[PDB]
């Protein structure tokens, strides 16, 4: 199937924010393709936020992250409230036509990295996108 | 939850409220079910 | 006194209800009886004229246009074509336990006195497109009997409101938007049979139709693009056929949504590339979602 | 009566809280032009016969988009604010 | 449905002129239906003609009424050669080219009532429409 | 030396003399051949040559508009259809004692003797409408075989004269006319079959057609008229089929008359509402009559 | 990236050489997959959701519209539809040896290596007329499978040179010219079809057509004239349908020659009369010819 | 069927006129429906003519009128020759385009009344059109 690696985030302000993921491995030589769960041993998890891709552009907040559970590849990576002002004090005014509560605020990535075998370490760029603050009446 | 009408007529007193007409007024000019052979016969 | 389309009226009836459609644009009707005739040659006497009788109302096909209406009250198409409903949301069942599609009742309204009135009346089409127009909304319906009367149902606080604000489409997988639109185009339907009742307890009667049993449900969809590549060794945008792609599509105001869809491609060397995809659910896809908004 | 050489120009970005920057007026040549317009349809009954009926109706059915045009001298000055150059109907 | 309570006449003039009516229960029980006649003892009908729906317009005449049999459930309703000779001076003048006998006469409105009150409701409106007077030359 | 059809003749001969239709105003005819045709493909030989011959004339069909005529001559076409005939008066007889219809016989000619010729011709159609315009009368014919010739019948005092002034059409019934006519549209037919005669014995020589039969005869009209209602609660007008209505049809100069007809009605909500009578006769019903009238 | 067709080119590939028809007019092209699909109502659960799977590219058809050009390079078009040839002389042979048709390669060119390749194909047509305009030359191709590329093989010597000049067309029989035309049409085939291949060793693949055998071959044309007569009693010129005429036509730069030929007629009384023969070989005729000339 | 009451008329100049009418009661409870001569005893006829609807326009004419054979339904009625001349010389000059021999005259009736019943009579509209004038060349 589509090999998309990009996701779109929506965090909501004066509100801490926390997103899980479930690693599955997925063999279509037989059918239905076999789904199994990833063993998490080892693994490792970063990602940042910033207003933009520019190489001067200034960070935002990192995530909080830690491994759940690993027989069954689980994770989960999260943003304190504090995190969550400074996005919304950070982010545009400019609303959106679809749904004007959300406006942009920046770019994030949630680079993860291996180092099982060996000794030895390897990283690669697992998920990528934009990330939206939700305004809120209730204080 | 739900709720059924209908208007209240004179000739029915009342009753419960029902989900189909129940009178029909028919209308005509004449009556075709007495014939004029018939109704001289029963003066005659 | 004639009569005049540019000021004829129609409204529907339902559960002891009726709606006037008033933001109507089109509409087209017919009505037909049928007969049985022969000729009856025979060497005593080679008759010349025909032996024939009327019997039955065809059943009318209906075809309405309608524009979208805020106040939304054409929700009650989905509604009785046989969407389940949660509010503004509905939902194509996954299985159903109907037989019979619903039923509903129709009043034709004019100057005069000089309406129109079809009796029982099922819908079977609802297909419109967001081609870069204000999205118009087509109806197919059929209805078993017609006759004229004197006189319809009031109704007057069920009126379809004010038209909608244009605004683009989008499209979009897992919050990717797809690049390069050139149009969108949905169908949805309820196919049915009507079940034949004729009988020789009919004869010298007039026939009409008074049952029907679905056949099926078919929801589909038509999305034409330019054709386009990242980089010339890239796969994410071949011709070749994906499935399990969730797919969303939406205006400002309207929103559909299949969880889980199976598209076919098809290539058009036309002057500038264009690519038709065919969309259709899985068997294992979950209840495809529509929604509405009210523009403020 | 209104005397079309007293004509003046306001432009806007908004409807309210009018300013000297949301706002601006514009010099115009008497060449301008504006308007709306009307459609609307006519229908009548086409028959046959020895004594047809005769008449017919129409109905007011729609409004074409409003337009409007006028022309301007190009006429760059300097902002005695800010030194930059502008002209006075940047906003166009 | 609707009751279909507009119903329109035409009279002929210079000719008495009566109409029947009765009032029947339902009953679709079976194919041969369950009708039956309704009491109409102690009933009274009453309706007029005017000229125009108006708090003074002018009145035409008055129905002549009464019930034939108060077990086959049958009022009638009648104009006499008087009456209906009344109205054909005093409609309207226009006549149609492929009509020219029917002339526009009036509104008309039927009203029934119980003698003895129910007090909750004491009548009903059974019917309504207008009148049209067809020109005739005998007498 | 060409042709033109700007000047070109036609002549119909029966009974020994010969008709001038000199008002004709427009006919269209082909002409072909029949040709048997086989590859014979054969694992010796995969031949790509074919194997074919000629064997015979197809049956031409024959196209004519033509205008009525003073003098009347045309209505002779209604003879050879196979009316019976009483002066002006015809008449479709209930039962008729042909088998054969009713063979006659055509030239077309030009300059420079430059002419065709048909030999043996039947009429199948006559079809005419009186839609507000000068009623231009249709027919259809086969013709069996076909020749060129050199040479004509001269024909000369049986030439079709001056054309007949407009007038309006009236529909009636017992004296009523009706209101709001938009149209009325005729057809009369005389269905027939060739007996395929072609045998062993006509190896390696052309064939032609050359007899026919009669399969049926028919007689058909449609009205177009505006709906109309005198009152509302009318029944009159109503939509429902009326039966054994005695129908009336003329223009100043033509008259048909259905003793007892059958009406199918059908109703097109268009921006007027239009109302279709399709018409019948029933078969107890008298011999429907015609009658033609000379402007003086 | 977009594409446009104002800028596309088309490279023909066979024989491990490359052929760049440079000089090409218009080109058109569909690409599609076949899909099973099947809605399995069960009494247990009447599912709504389809279940349907993507198995086989479709045949595609080409077509193609082509200028005669100077160098006639086009000429490989009838050698590869099965002509033999002698230098610039194509021949049909009487009967033939094949059972395949003659294989080829096809790449579709674009900027930014947009690129598409038809792998297996077969000409099905090649059909013109000289008609008064421009000769253009039609192509009917069949392909049995597509890819999308990112490169194609380069040819440059091999290209398609400028268009050759007007001249109008001449019709003979043994040197007899013929008199007033109107037009000569002509076509040449060869029909084929694919042989079905797939099997249950082949599931959960997608699926090719890979191989196709010769129905067969066509050769035909047609001629309209306007009707002509030398004097009335000829016969020359008659409408009868002629047998072993050797027939001959030609531009200044092209001629077709058929050793003998059978005639069918048809007439048509157009405003000005016309004729149509429709041409073809008879069964003992030799070998027609086709040759090519190049302007100086 | 129609429930057509019209017919219009064409009387002849110089010539007496007369017109012959059957009766007969038809029912289509059962197929083919039945046709049955009406028992005409009892009935009576009358009509008039006159030169329009208007309610002071003169009369031309009126009808002789007898019953000829009550049990078969036949009656006739008829126009002296006298009245055929006071037609021919009132009505119009203005000919019709269909048939040029035929002018209009006026408007005709032939209400009839049925008194069979308890010495009670009633009465109703049976036919209404309008009559013509026929010229005749022969004196």
């Amino acid at each position: 199937s589509t090999e998309n690696r990009v996701i779109d985030i929506v965090v909501d302000e004066k509100v801490p924010y926390g997103l899980i993921m479930q690693f599955m491995d997925v063999d279509d030589s037989v059918y239905p393709p076999s789904e199994i769960p990833v063993n998490l041993t080892g693994y490792s998890l970063r990602g940042t936020i910033k207003s933009s891709l520019d190489e001067n552009a200034e960070t935002l907040a990192s995530f909080t992250t830690s491994i759940i559970d690993a027989a069954q590849g689980a994770a989960a990576i999260s943003l304190s409230v504090a995190d969550v002002t400074n996005i919304g004090e950070k982010a545009s005014k400019e609303r959106d036509k679809y749904n004007p509560r959300q406006r942009f605020a920046g770019y994030y990535d949630i680079l993860m990295t291996r180092d099982v075998i060996g000794s030895e370490v390897s990283s690669f760029r697992i998920m990528e996108g934009k990330v939206y603050i939700s305004d809120g009446v209730t204080q | 939850k739900i709720i059924v009408q209908q208007i209240l007529n004179i000739d029915d007193t009342t009753t419960t409220a029902s989900k189909y007409p129940k009178y029909t007024v028919v209308l005509g000019n004449s009556i075709s079910s007495i014939t004029a052979g018939e109704l001289t016969a029963a003066v005659e | 006194y004639y009569s005049l389309m540019r000021e004829s009226k129609v409204i529907v009836e339902y559960d002891g209800r009726a709606f006037h459609f008033d933001a109507l644009s089109n509409y087209d009707v017919q009505t037909s009886y049928e007969e049985f005739k022969t000729l009856r040659r025979t060497i005593h006497r080679r008759t010349n004229y025909a032996d024939s009788v009327i019997n039955a109302q065809t059943p009318s096909s209906i075809s309405l246009a309608i524009n979208f209406s805020n106040t939304l009250t054409e929700a009650n198409f989905f509604e009785w074509l046989g969407f389940d409903r949660k509010g503004n949301t509905f939902l194509l069942p996954l299985y159903s336990n109907n037989i019979e599609p619903i039923m509903f009742n129709i009043y034709i309204v004019n100057k005069d006195n000089n309406c129109v009135y079809f009796e029982n009346c099922y819908v079977s089409t609802v297909d419109f497109s967001l081609d870069k127009n204000i999205p118009i909304l087509n109806v197919g319906i059929e209805s078993g009997k017609f006759s004229e009367v004197s006189t319809y149902r009031e109704a007057a606080s069920i009126i379809q409101g004010e038209a909608m604000s244009y605004s683009p489409v989008i499209v979009s997988t897992n919050g990717n938007i797809l690049p390069g639109l050139i149009s969108a185009s949905l169908s949805f339907q309820q196919q049915c049979s009507w079940r034949e009742d004729k009988s020789v307890f009919d004869i010298n009667k007039i026939y009409n139709n008074k049952r029907a049993y679905v056949n099926e449900m078919n929801a589909s969809a038509t999305i034409s693009l330019y054709y386009l590549k990242r980089f010339a060794g890239d796969m994410v945008y071949n011709i070749e056929p994906e499935t399990d792609v969730p797919l969303n599509i939406r205006n400002n105001n309207i929103s559909i949504d299949f969880p889980l869809a199976r598209i076919s491609k098809r290539l058009n060397f036309s002057d500038v590339y264009k690519v038709e995809w065919d969309i259709i659910p899985t068997a294992s896809s979950d209840p495809v979602r529509i929604d509405f908004f009210g523009e403020i | 009566l209104q005397l079309l050489r007293n004509t003046r120009i306001f432009v806007s970005t908004v409807k309210t809280g009018h300013d000297t920057t949301n706002t601006q007026e514009i010099l115009v040549q008497d060449d301008i032009s504006w308007g709306q317009d009307s459609n609307s349809t006519d229908i009548t009954v086409n028959e046959a016969g020895p004594r047809p009926t005769r008449g017919s109706k129409r109905f007011n059915d729609s409004l074409n988009a409003a337009e409007w045009s006028f022309s301007t001298y190009i006429l760059p000055y300097e902002d005695t604010t800010t030194g930059k150059q502008i002209v006075p109907d940047y906003m166009l």
